[PDB]
């Protein structure tokens, strides 16, 4: 809980980032900074900070659990809790607010290895083929 | 306590290159689907 990390979109190769205009927008690898691209999970919605902890060397302790556990996404620098726009497939837009809503808990499901490998083959192929189409156009 | 490497462990191979007096850590990488060659 509270560990900084990046979130990458598997089939597009871009990282979840917060723009200066306080909006989530996938932005590229070559410009993906820790300040823009860093998120954390916290047990609940309370504002007490996790603080500075000594980073272990190994597994550590199994804390965040798939499905059963409930997590909350948080940008590291700004403290803006991640919520829904609540306006309207639903296409409910996702932004971050100071307090968000009551039902801002997000659970996790682990993708199987076959799905994870296929989702990377798709990205590795859509790039080479887009390179080929552009060469043919030239 | 010192840790030892064993089989079935997941590791990355790191090499250090000092270009124009600037240390840069590089990891052995490869994209095994469609490109058998390895890069850094």
């Amino acid at each position: 809980w509270g560990q900084p990390f990046r979130l990458r979109h598997v089939t597009t190769g871009k990282y979840l980032s917060l723009m200066e205009d306080k909006n989530l927008l996938l932005m590229d690898k070559e410009k993906a900074d820790v300040k823009s691209t860093a998120f954390t999970f916290r047990s609940s919605k309370e504002k007490l900070d996790v603080g500075v902890r000594k980073e272990v060397d190994g597994m550590g302790t199994s804390e965040i659990k798939y499905g059963d556990s409930v997590c909350y996404i948080q940008h590291v620098d700004t403290g803006l809790w991640l919520t829904y726009q609540s306006v309207d497939s639903i296409q409910r837009k996702a932004i971050m607010h100071h307090e968000g809503h009551m039902d801002d808990g997000i659970s996790l499901s682990r993708s199987q290895h076959e799905e994870s490998r296929t989702a990377r083959v798709i990205r590795s192929t859509v790039f080479l083929f887009n390179r080929f189409i552009r060469g043919l156009d030239a | 306590e010192i840790q030892f490497l064993r089989t079935d462990d997941e590791v990355v191979l790191q090499c250090t290159a000092t270009i124009h007096k600037e240390q840069q850590k590089l990891c052995l990488a490869a994209e095994g689907f469609g490109n058998r060659l390895c890069f850094l």
